[PDB]
């Protein structure tokens, strides 16, 4: 009859609730950069929850902050996938 | 790898 | 039906706000990387076969108009949709050039009441923007 | 190498951000109720993810609220799955 | 890539299970979250993991018992699962005497403070209000 | 389906 007008929203977002997002000056954003590769390696393949999971793992294992000022040097950055999504979502 | 946003 | 239908003739809208340089009286540095971000969403989501729409530099009124115009768009054909922010922000709020905008004000443009030719699609918001100050200084494998 | 201390989270949460979650007086809350059974239905067959998914629709689809007080009548809920996960989960 | 499910134990699953509430509050006792805890219970117990139900808990014994679990040796168990059955507003969670925040008791089980659960999926399943707001629903 | 938490 009803669904709920909050349903089916996915909110993919680059950082945890708090924290700062990183940035490459060359390379572009560590989240962006990550989900450009995933899609482009597994939309004709995964379910994208699990496209976003392999994001999240890239961005946790392969990033890391390099910074002359050692308040930001060596940080870490784990996106947070918040879905309100129904159904599985498959690109192709 | 250096900026914050 | 446990996936979503996407096979309507269109897969759908991508817009893509990209904003790199702000108003010297907000404080706030240019995004250096985010051009490359852009381009890059651009590529990807042309060969997912997403409508892509880049607008860069949007004051926070120029974002909620165009959100506004593009959820009063007919979705009809369209099977899904996706809009990407790349900005600053802090929790729950995107900057534009001249100051924040609350990420919820522009996500209930597309609540399910409020679009109805998106009702029962998947929105899917990417949101390249801090939440905050806080740092992860991680821990060792 | 290393990870974020944020990594490795899974938040599943009954409602979506800012609203009340709901609760049937004799068979228990809309989420918990529709969590438990999707476990016992696919806990053997789907990555927990895909799972929580299932959840989002049941909740999302087969209640509503009833309420002699219209302000609380004929109300909807979607739960809110918020992943740090950095891989797939399988309970089998 | 999937996580390793197959050490010695699943890992432990504690139910949380809040229903009456002291009247300095002003909270409504949660009937039917006795169901829930119990569904919660066998549903679990069915998925191998040692499952801990604790009733009635006020603020300041959610923190000492979260923070007890936490410092256990989880080094046998693939995982970690929380379940918080209450009252709530966003961000917080009511013993029955008041509110904690969410992220205090998270931050025990957190990838550094909790060495035997790192790289381990830490699930906390949280059923209670996030706020005040009602979703009038939309006709399909 | 018919009390809030």
């Amino acid at each position: 009859h009803k669904i709920p007008v909050e349903a089916d929203f996915l909110y993919a977002y680059s950082t945890a609730p708090g924290y700062y997002s990183w940035r490459n000056s060359k390379d572009g954003s560590w989240f962006i950069q990550s989900l450009c590769a995933m899609l482009k390696q597994y939309a004709d393949k995964l379910e994208f929850m699990h496209i976003l999971t392999r994001v999240n793992r890239k961005v946790a294992t392969e990033f890391e902050s390099f910074s002359f000022d050692a308040t930001f040097h060596a940080k870490k950055q784990i996106p947070c996938i918040v879905s309100m999504l129904t159904k599985e979502l498959y690109f192709y | 790898v250096d900026p914050v946003d | 039906d446990n996936s979503y239908k996407m096979d309507y003739p269109e897969m759908g809208l991508c817009i893509i706000i990209n904003n790199k340089n702000f108003h010297k009286s907000t404080g706030m540095t240019s995004r250096s990387g985010t051009d490359v971000d852009a381009a890059n969403l651009r590529e990807t989501f042309r060969n997912l076969k997403y409508e892509v729409r880049n607008k860069n530099d949007l004051t926070r009124e120029e974002i909620v108009e165009l959100m506004r115009d593009v959820s009063k768009e007919d979705h009809s054909k369209r099977s899904s949709f996706v809009c990407v922010l790349l900005s600053h922000g802090e929790e729950g709020i995107i900057f534009g050039t001249n100051g924040p905008v609350d990420l919820k004000k522009i996500t209930n443009f597309f609540r399910g009441d409020r679009c109805r030719s998106l009702t029962g699609k998947p929105k899917l918001f990417i949101i390249q923007a801090c939440r905050g100050t806080e740092l992860d200084c991680g821990i060792e494998t």
